[PDB]
RNA sequence: UUUCAAGUCGAUGGAAGUUUGAGGCAAUAACAGGUCUGUGAUGCCCUUAGACGUUCUGGGCCGCACGCGCGCUACACUGACGGAGCCAGCGAGUAUAAGCCUUGGCCGAGAGGUCUGGGAAAUCUUGUGAAACUCCGUCGUGCUGGGGAUAGAGCAUUGUAAUUGUUGCUCUUCAACGAGGAAUUCCUAGUAAGCGCAAGUCAUCAGCUUGCGUUGAUUACGUCCCUGCCCUUUGUACACACCG
């Protein structure tokens, strides 16, 4: 072992994703942002963004531009559950289908880089007995 | 509007991208030598095409 | 009568040519030889850490002597082996391209091989001369 | 040209073409001496056609054989046949047939495959099983 | 565009008409003092297709194995280009197709 | 789990080895492990040296099997 | 390259990174007992530390032992490739890391709640103890 | 040997002496066997504009306390790895496309990327330099360097789209399994068993089939004991024929 200690600290805490804290994360453009996430996400933006992902962000952006007392930005519903969550859309609330219903989700910062449909299960869980 | 939505999903490089020459089928297709025939349609045309059972 | 590479066993000729290339010291050895595994189908790096590169370059040289314009893609298939997919059956997988390409590139600048016309890598005018030499100093015992 | 006869030996897919010319007794396998046939454990399979008749028979002839097809072991049986068939055919053409009618006697009395190719080939596979005769396991 | 080393490629499914056209051309290349190479038997190609017998999915797993054979022969002729083409029309057969390349 | 064969060579076992290996009709990797309680890897280096030291005569050379006998 | 003897230098039981190993194991395969250290990783730190891969664990001196534990905690400083590492492109600070025995399960855990806190599909099936990578469970995973 | 017949068993010769080996075809009737989910094959019933037609988006056919069937890895030393040796056959392959097989060169640990060239093919990929296998080493009976599930983090490929990880690669994690009860399957010579390769599906995915070849046996070459079927005799009140 030789020697081990156990200290800890926090530079003003703050949530951080791959070395970048929330302050710079949110106003980075998604083209610059995608350069620091996984291989599957990086490939998708190079393959070309069809109109559906870019159109949803604009509606989500506008939906926040509805409330300026800083409360929840009202829900935008969508089928495109192959959407990759970007820092631009943190805090917005979207309704993502599952084949039958509009699951309502709130974009937490820790959700960034994941697929939009991964938090709205498409099947009700099995329950034996 | 509707023409941009009707039959809009891509129908290439798939099983629904191709069909039998004779019975417009999607299942059991034979693509060897560019036959593009359902496996059932091939049996009823094998003698005509020139395929015979020897061994 | 003369001596050729074909008149000496392959396995102990390479062990002699590997020794020569190490004592000669002139072969440029890439910096990752102590880290890498030979093939993606392998699961461990070679056990002869100091000498595996010399012996593999020796193996590449001997194999090229008997043939004509072997490429580097063909070299990956030759030294590749059966991968141990866990529950799936085994399969042949090619060896690493960089390891083979550096040896043939390193050996061309040491003087033993050269790029042959119509693809591949031929053995040099001097490549035949010095390999046949090593065979003679192998069989004196 | 000089006195040359060319023959071949076979096993499953392996075929070994033997060239037997008049000379000092050169015996090469794909350009390599027979003293280095890899099989090793089986080096005596190709040494058999040599020690049965005596090395004195190979002083005046030189033999260069090539071998393609088959597998590692299947090629060895093809090689030993090509040498044996080559030795008999040279005697029939350039030596008296009384001598040819002697070597064939010793070879056949020891192993028929030295001179006669084995007729066994792989049986085709039939559907309903993973092999020629093997079938899929049945359940009731 | 006079004498010409000319290659004729013959392909068909049936060998009798292929060898008759092949033999008839060789015969006509005999009385005519022309030099020829062939016929050369190319390795025959076996077009094999293995389907299931059942149109549905029931019964013992039984399979058909259909076959097709393509035999290809090439003959080399040393004659002017006008001469070879009229030989082709003389030995025209419905089953066998002919392609001539210089 | 009861084998617990020794892999490190001390001095008491070493000269005991040179006193015991000669009195064997036939020595091999397993013979050394079986009776000297030493490990397989330790047996292999012993065979290659005892032969180099002349105590042991090599009957046969093979990677998977080393057949040796006494030199007297 | 010959049989050697020693007295009093062998150490039957080692303790590295608060983990007990066995001194009679070959060094390359003894370290694989340390969680976070596989055969592939153990082969390189011994080769980067100039500890020849022919020594038992107890044969090593402290200087060699301290030289190995130093390298494992700082792999990139010893020309160890980034792609060879355990935890590369870390979630929080974005640097390439290789977590070890008393740290792997903590950050493995921290990864589990990070999946469970966002209520992702992979995290949920992890909660149930089921396969998360799409394996069929109708006919497999029937133990307990 | 034999009814001296049909034949059978031994030798000799022979490439071949088990119908020479293997298949393809295959009679008289029959089954409520399976398919209208192959058909622009069909009768009838249902539906036919709020469609059960057809199309778009998303999900599902994978969903998991469990029983059963076809299989793949293995439980090690006749072995794992690490280097070295290095041999087949059956086959396929494209154009103004909608993109085929892809060598050779150059990058990359890999997966993979890129630039040229060959091949509509006995010509080029390709000798598909495949794997078991062989040689020399490390390991040393240890849930071990057997075994590689499960899972974390990361890197590429295909595809509009990979989340419920398509697949591939890298590191790490390293579970049951220490040869399996009652039962039961397949098999007689290049056969069984291993071992891989190609073609079909296929943008991607082969633990699947259809074939092909590499290494290559033990044990019968007999019988009706079990099981199934056929024949002969027999009983029958059945003939829609014992589902009587
Ligand atoms: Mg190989
Ligand atoms: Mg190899
Ligand atoms: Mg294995
Ligand atoms: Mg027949
Ligand atoms: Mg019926
Ligand atoms: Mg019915
Ligand atoms: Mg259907
Ligand atoms: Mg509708
Ligand atoms: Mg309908
Ligand atoms: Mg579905
Ligand atoms: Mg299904
Ligand atoms: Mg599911
Ligand atoms: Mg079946
Ligand atoms: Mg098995
Ligand atoms: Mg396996
Ligand atoms: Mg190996
Ligand atoms: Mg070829
Ligand atoms: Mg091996
Ligand atoms: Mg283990
Ligand atoms: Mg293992
Ligand atoms: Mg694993
Ligand atoms: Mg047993
Ligand atoms: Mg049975
Ligand atoms: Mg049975
Ligand atoms: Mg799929
Ligand atoms: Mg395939
Ligand atoms: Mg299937
Ligand atoms: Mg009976
Ligand atoms: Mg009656
Ligand atoms: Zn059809």
């Amino acid at each position: 072992m030789v020697d081990a200690t156990a200290p800890k600290k926090r530079t003003f805490k703050q949530f951080s994703f791959k070395g970048v804290d929330l302050k710079d994360l949110v106003e980075m453009p998604t083209e610059e942002f995608t350069k620091l996430c996984g291989a599957r996400v990086r490939r998708r933006f190079s393959r070309g963004l069809d109109s559906k992902p870019m159109g949803l962000i604009k509606k989500l952006r506008a939906a926040r531009a509805a409330t300026e007392p800083n409360e929840r930005p009202a829900v935008v519903k969508t089928h495109l559950r192959n959407m990759i969550v970007v820092p631009e859309m943190i805090g917005s609330v979207v309704g993502v289908y599952n084949g039958k219903v509009f699951n309502t989700v709130e974009i937490k910062p820790e959700m960034v880089g994941h697929y939009l449909g991964e938090f709205s299960i498409t099947y009700t869980p099995v329950r034996h007995g | 509007a509707h023409e941009n939505v009707w039959f809009s999903h891509p129908r290439n490089f798939g099983k629904g991208s191709r069909q039998c020459r004779h019975c417009s089928s999607h299942s059991g297709l034979i693509r060897k030598y560019g036959l593009d025939l359902c496996r059932q349609c091939f049996r009823e045309k094998a003698a005509d095409i020139g395929f015979n059972k020897y061994r | 009568p003369g001596v050729s590479v074909r008149d000496v066993p392959a396995q102990d000729f390479i062990n002699a040519y590997a020794q020569f290339l190490q004592r000669q010291g002139k072969l440029e050895v890439p910096g990752y030889v102590d880290i890498v595994k030979t093939s993606a189908g392998n699961d461990l790096p070679p056990q002869e850490a100091e000498t595996w590169f010399y012996k593999r370059a020796a193996s590449i040289a001997r194999h090229i002597y008997l043939r004509k314009q072997v490429g580097v893609g063909a070299l990956n298939k030759l030294y590749g082996g059966a991968k141990n997919r866990g529950f799936r059956p085994h399969k042949h997988v090619d060896a690493s391209g960089s390891i083979n390409r550096k040896c043939v590139q390193a050996l061309q600048k040491i003087g033993v091989l050269e790029i042959s016309p119509k693809g591949g890598r031929r053995i040099s005018e001097n490549g035949q001369r010095d390999l046949d030499r090593i065979a003679a100093q192998t069989l004196e015992e | 040209s000089t006195q040359s006869v060319q023959t071949f030996g076979k096993k499953k897919t392996a075929t070994a073409v033997a060239h037997v010319k008049a000379g000092k007794g050169l015996i090469k396998i794909n350009g390599s001496p027979i003293t280095l046939v890899q099989p090793e454990i089986l080096r005596f399979k190709v040494y058999e056609p040599l020690t049965l008749v005596g090395l004195d028979k190979f002083q005046g002839i030189d033999i260069r054989v090539k071998v393609t097809g088959g597998g590692h072991v299947s090629q060895v049986y093809a090689i030993r046949q090509a040498i044996a068939k080559g030795l008999v055919a040279y005697h029939q053409k350039y030596v008296d047939e009384a001598s040819k009618n002697e070597l064939k006697k010793i070879f056949a009395s020891y192993d028929k495959t030295l001179l006669v190719a084995d007729s066994r080939r792989m049986e085709p596979k039939k559907f309903g099983g993973r092999g020629a005769r093997a079938r899929f396991q049945k359940s009731y | 565009q006079q004498i010409h080393k000319i290659r004729i490629t013959l392909t068909s499914t049936k060998v009798k008409q292929l060898e008759n056209v092949s033999a008839n051309i060789i015969r006509n290349a005999a009385q005519y003092n022309i030099v020829k190479k062939g016929p050369v038997r190319m390795p025959t190609k076996v077009l094999k297709i293995t389907t299931r017998k059942t149109p549905n999915g029931e019964g013992s797993k039984t399979w058909d194995a259909y076959e097709m054979r393509i035999h290809k022969r090439v003959i080399d002729l040393q004659a002017p280009a006008s001469t070879v083409k009229r030989i082709t029309q003389i030995t025209i057969e419905p089953g066998v197709d002919v392609e001539v390349t210089i | 789990d009861k084998a617990q064969h020794i892999v490190i060579l001390d001095q008491e076992k070493y000269d005991r080895i040179l006193k015991d290996v000669p009195t064997y009709k036939y020595v091999s990797v397993s013979v050394l492990v079986d009776r000297l309680k030493i490990g397989g890897s330790l047996a292999r280096v012993a065979l290659r040296q005892l032969e180099e030291d002349g105590i042991i005569t090599p009957v046969l050379k093979h990677s998977k099997q080393a057949i040796y006998t006494r030199a007297q | 390259p010959l049989v050697v003897q020693e007295q009093g230098s062998f150490q039957h039981i080692l303790r590295l990174l608060n983990t007990n190993i066995d001194g009679r194991i070959k060094i390359m395969y003894a370290l694989t007992k340390i969680r976070g250290v596989g055969r592939r990783y153990a082969n390189l730190v011994c080769k980067k530390a100039d500890v020849e891969l022919t020594k038992r664990a107890g044969e090593l001196t402290q200087e060699e032992l301290e030289r190995i534990v130093t390298i494992m905690q700082n792999p990139t400083n010893y020309k160890i490739p980034a792609w060879f590492l355990n935890r590369q492109k870390d979630q929080v600070d974005g640097k390439d890391y290789h977590v070890l025995a008393n740290n792997l399960e903590s950050k493995l855990r921290d990864d589990l709640e990070r999946l469970k806190k966002i209520r992702s599909h992979r995290g949920i099936r992890h909660f149930w103890g089921l396969k998360v990578r799409g394996q069929h469970t109708k006919t497999t995973s029937r133990g307990r």
